[PDB]
């Protein structure tokens, strides 16, 4: 709920005659966006006044209904201009397509006894908005009859404010669009449209988007003169060829590097995801070397867990997978990251910024450097000194100097990783890298006013939260469109510890998000999220939504999110209050349901999905043996217990269930969705 | 040396309504033991 | 084309027609075939001709499209299939980025270049789009769909404006429904596609605009005023107008403190009070946005807070 | 003798905005060259 001034509800109590005026502010196309010019409107019959703006009146017959409900969906609005104005008519018919997605913001205003406005909002003592969004569409109606009177109606069409979510806002690692090089007409030039100014100087993902395959000549220091380790059997008898040692020799290597720009991803807890190659090459003489750096995730990163090289982690999962191949420890119940390389027997700890890691295996080594991301971090040190040594091939064929690898190549934001290969002939290829990722620090805000952003969280109201605030790859929506105490609580409820199971029974806690194996982790809820920027922010806000059955609202312009929990202050409405309609529903029938079809990466084997089926038995056996699957989503959730939970949570909720509609004055403005409602009707006994 | 019999395959239904166990987890990742997904003794 | 003869021949002339997008009729006997095309002279029809009822809808943001899908087969590669995406970036930014792909028949094309300015050229089409329908009186009998329509109303700020049949209905009693069908500007097959006027960029949005003039002016002791005075927060109004409210927030305080814009008077310090606070350096972040609800840059800084000086008198 | 060294695959999405050229054609049927799909040197 919204609450009000406590003056406007004793306003509203104690007035029967409410002079209630709607104040709309409409965006009009124009160049100089700067300069972007208003048109305000209210249907008052008179000119409105409301912090400096005068709302001219008429030409606003009517407005529609605003309708929100607990699923997310674009609302939408429509409002009527008379058709009789010229201005109106003019700007629909000859300008009516250019109006599209241009803001709207329609306020609810109550006009005292003396014309001013009541400040019903506490938040600005002012009046409570009622609609915000964009226009979507145009259409008048000139309905003309011989002999009467005639008819012209202009209809504005508009979505709420969740038509913002449409957008796919995520960095793609093309060199242009990160760099905000204007959109190339002939040669290129530079532009304003970059996220941060000072992206425009970061070429890192220089080498993005290009496929080098050519037929190209290695000089290998190798196999041509000098000593040659070749002792005949007799005693005087030597090997007069030299050769195995440095010196020139031609080589054909058919190389074929495909770097693509594909949208990179966000991590929001211990999650497997692959590479992204963004840049490739091998040594400029020695073709066996070949240096690729691949991106992992955005912004500041906890650090990663384990890479898997083709599918063969360099971590055995149990005592039993070491004997197949070469390891290092175990993550059944040690559940050590991959910080033990370079500190052997040491604890569980994910990579650290800027540090090389030495993965001696067999059919090769490899060496690779772990580059968190960081809103401010140098360039690879180790790629510079080579391009100024020009030790890379590619540099050389294409002439470029040491400019190749400079130190302005300092990718921020992305945490990406280098890694070396050394092709032998047991490792003939480069195999498709994947690694295993902590997520991204998101913030936590304390009640008492304190933030702590230090390492990544699993719950799912801090995880949207951090997601609604980033205007780089979510939702541009800053922090003053939220009520803090309200999401506050909300995270707190879904932090409540679950007691059917215990800690030790998991063994694979440090890779379900466990950042302790003994202190108390028995989140009721625990979202391991891959939030792929790729799609549009609207699917990706409502898969997380889905994870926990929450609900996000925008009503009277504060962002609400809420999950369906009981309250002990809810608010009472009784019968008398109604407009006296009412409709009780049963839907019982229909929403019964006994089982889910759980498909979840479970993390103990390679991650693949377990297609793992929660039934109630008692369910079904009152719903005759008959089978009722509601359709639950287990993409986010990899702790086993924590889905379990919320799948017989879910199907016991489906069993009660009925539908109650009716309505309620003016005096109850502000029932949010989701809000516990205390109807009392002493006649159904209620 | 070694030699295996094998027949059938592991099911993966499980009975929400009885209280959550361990079992669950050694039954549903493959290990090695003797029992059923809401009844699994790990070994 | 390969016309699989299996296949009903409904089926086959439909796909042949989609190819090019034209359109076959049959009415009155005659079976046109005519596509999308420019041309120089339409029927003029007025709203006086046409009968008194008008209705025009607008469709362009259900038919934005940005991208297309071209399963073209390269007689390159032993007449295998290629997955090759059309897209127009212009279009994309102009969509937030959202993909809106329009199924396109690319069958029996196989000629690359063809197959792209086709796609281009329906994206481009695909842009402007509203549907004017009205009817018509039996004089104007022979309308046939995809006819060039030369409408002109003095009301709007129409004179012979170009539109195109898309459903002609002929009743027995002589009343003609039509809907017409608006496009852009030169984008039809015969139209000269050529357009010159788009080199001026638009510009971006920056309609916010931060204070002039946000200092602390610390409150000197020995004077009444106020019990408790920590201090006082003035600056003059951000130079851009339309603004409800400005937003201050303490570095320790969860919530930010909002001033009003009660009055519009240019170069009017407004006040924001700070009271009961410690005396230190104290992080402060002078929140800004407009009615729109779009932020300019915030002040932030960090002043020694001054002691609160001429304190309550004792309770008790 | 002859040795290859691959990594990904060729991106087959096409920007019509831009005006039309032959690396298009090299780089969608897999010619040897160096540059992306709106910008391609066939050698």
């Amino acid at each position: 709920m919204k609450k009000i001034l406590d003056s406007a509800k004793n306003y509203l109590n104690t007035h029967d005659k409410l002079k209630t005026a709607c104040l709309i502010a409409l965006e009009l196309p124009s160049s100089s966006g700067s300069a972007a010019t208003y048109i305000y409107l209210t249907d008052y019959f008179r000119d409105v006044t409301y912090n400096g703006i005068l709302y001219r009146s008429g030409k606003v017959k009517s407005i529609s209904s605003h309708k929100q409900n607990r699923q997310l969906s674009i609302g939408s609005l429509s409002f009527t201009i008379t058709g009789t104005a010229e201005d109106e008519v003019l700007k629909l018919v000859q300008n009516g397509v250019s109006f599209l997605d241009r803001g709207i913001t329609i306020h609810q205003a109550i006009i005292n006894e003396e014309g001013n406005i009541l400040p019903v909002d506490p938040d600005t003592d002012g009046p409570l908005l009622f609609f915000r969004g964009r226009i979507t569409g145009g259409g008048i109606k000139d309905n003309v009859n011989t002999s009467g009177i005639g008819t012209s109606v202009i209809t504005w069409n508009c979505s709420n404010q969740f038509y913002d979510f449409d957008r796919v806002n995520g960095r793609y690692t093309d060199d242009a669009s990160h760099r905000g090089l204007e959109v190339v007409n002939g040669t290129l030039q530079p532009s304003n449209g970059a996220k941060r100014p000072e992206y425009q100087e970061d070429y890192g993902f220089f080498h993005s988007n290009k496929s080098t395959t050519i037929l190209a000549k290695y000089q290998v220091k190798e196999e041509r003169y000098k000593l040659q380790s070749k002792k005949k059997l007799f005693g005087l008898s030597r090997s007069y060829s030299l050769k195995k040692y440095y010196e020139t020799v031609t080589k054909e290597v058919d190389l074929d590097f495909n770097l693509a720009a594909k949208f990179i991803p966000v991590v929001y807890g211990v999650q497997k995801i692959p590479g992204i190659p963004i840049f490739a090459d091998t040594e400029l003489n020695n073709p066996n070397i070949v240096y690729v750096v691949y991106a992992f995730a955005e912004g500041e990163i906890d650090g990663f867990l384990d890479f898997y090289i083709g599918d063969s982690p360099m971590i055995c999962f149990d005592e039993t997978d070491s004997d197949t191949r070469t390891c290092f420890g175990r993550k059944k119940i040690v559940g050590d990251t991959m910080h033990r390389l370079a500190a052997g027997t040491s604890t569980s700890q994910p990579s650290v910024h800027g540090q090389e890691y030495k993965y001696n295996d067999g059919n090769g080594d490899i060496r690779i450097w772990t580059f968190h991301g960081k809103p401010d971090q140098t360039a690879a040190q180790v790629l510079v000194d080579i391009a100024k040594k020009k030790g890379f091939y590619l540099q050389n064929q294409n002439g470029n100097g040491p400019e190749y690898w400079d130190s302005r190549y300092k990718l921020l934001d992305t945490a990406y990783a280098i890694v070396r290969f050394t092709i032998n002939e047991n490792r003939t290829e480069i195999p498709e890298i994947s690694a295993e990722v902590q997520g991204k620090k998101v913030k936590v805000y304390n009640s008492d006013g304190t933030i702590k952003a230090d390492k990544t969280s699993l719950n799912g109201i801090w995880q949207l939260m951090d997601y609604l605030t980033s205007d780089r790859y979510g939702a541009d929506i800053t922090l003053d469109q939220f009520p803090l105490q309200k999401v506050i609580s909300e995270a707190k409820i879904l932090d409540i510890i679950d007691e059917s199971y215990q800690t030790s029974w998991q063994p694979y806690w440090r890779y379900v998000g466990w950042n302790d194996p003994l202190s108390e982790n028995r989140q009721i809820v625990q979202l391991n999220t891959i939030l792929d920027t790729s799609e549009s922010v609207f699917k990706n806000v409502q898969g997380i939504l889905e994870s926990f059955g929450g609900a996000i609202n925008n009503l009277s312009g504060e962002y609400r999110i809420t999950v369906e929990k009981y309250s002990t202050n809810p608010l009472r409405i009784n019968f008398l209050d109604t407009y006296g309609d009412l409709d009780l529903s049963d839907t019982t029938g229909r929403n019964k349901f006994n089982s889910v079809q759980a498909s979840l990466v479970d993390p103990a084997l390679s991650w693949k999905t377990n297609s793992i089926t929660f039934y109630n038995s008692k369910f079904k056996e009152q719903d005759k043996g008959l089978d009722k699957k509601l359709q639950l989503s287990f993409a986010n959730i990899t702790n086993y217990y924590t889905a379990r939970s919320y799948a017989d949570r879910e199907l016991k909720k489906s069993r009660y269930s009925r539908t109650l509609s009716f309505s309620v004055p003016y005096k109850f403005i502000g029932i949010e969705p989701n809000d516990p409602i205390a109807f009392t009707y002493e006649r159904y006994g209620w | 040396t070694t030699q295996y019999l094998t027949l059938g395959e592991r099911q993966k239904n499980v009975d929400v309504s009885m209280q959550a166990s361990s079992g669950e987890l050694s039954y549903l990742r493959g290990d090695k033991g003797i029992g059923n997904a809401n009844s699994f003794v790990p070994r | 084309t390969i016309l699989d003869t299996s296949e009903s021949v409904f089926k086959n002339v439909q796909g042949i027609l989609e190819s090019f997008g034209g359109a076959i009729n049959n009415l009155s006997g005659e079976y046109r075939i005519t596509v999308e095309k420019y041309s120089t002279n339409p029927l003029r029809i007025n709203f006086l001709d046409t009968y008194g009822d008008l209705d025009l809808s607008d469709t362009t943001g259900r038919n934005k499209f940005n991208s297309v899908q071209a399963s073209l087969v390269d007689p390159a590669l032993s007449w295998k299939t290629n997955s090759i995406t059309f897209y127009n970036s212009k279009f994309k930014e102009q969509d937030k980025g959202l993909d809106k792909k329009l199924q396109l028949s690319f069958a029996n094309i196989t000629n690359y270049y063809t197959a792209r300015s086709y796609a281009d050229r329906e994206l481009k089409k695909s842009r402007y789009s509203r549907t004017l329908s009205f009817s018509v009186p039996y004089k104007f009998i022979g309308i046939e769909p995809n006819d060039p329509i030369a409408f002109t109303y003095e009301r709007y700020g129409w004179k012979d404006k170009f539109f195109l049949v898309d459903e002609v209905e002929n009743t027995r009693d002589g009343k003609i429904n039509l809907v017409l069908q608006e496009y852009g500007e030169d984008v039809f097959i015969n139209s000269e596609q050529v357009d010159n006027s788009g080199n001026d960029i638009p510009d971006i949005s920056n309609n916010v605009l931060p204070p002039r003039d946000f200092k602390y002016t610390p409150t000197p002791g020995g004077v009444v005023g106020a019990i408790g005075k920590n201090g006082e927060l003035s600056w003059l109004p951000s130079l851009t107008n339309n603004v409800v409210y400005y937003s201050i927030a303490h570095s320790g305080h969860v919530n930010p403190y909002i001033v009003q814009q009660l009055e519009n008077n240019p170069n009017e310090r407004m006040i924001q009070e700070i009271i009961g606070e410690p005396a230190g350096l104290a992080i402060f972040e002078l929140r800004a946005v407009d009615i729109n609800g779009r932020r300019s840059s915030p002040v932030t800084l960090s002043v020694d807070l001054n002691s609160a000086k001429n304190l309550s008198v004792v309770s008790n």
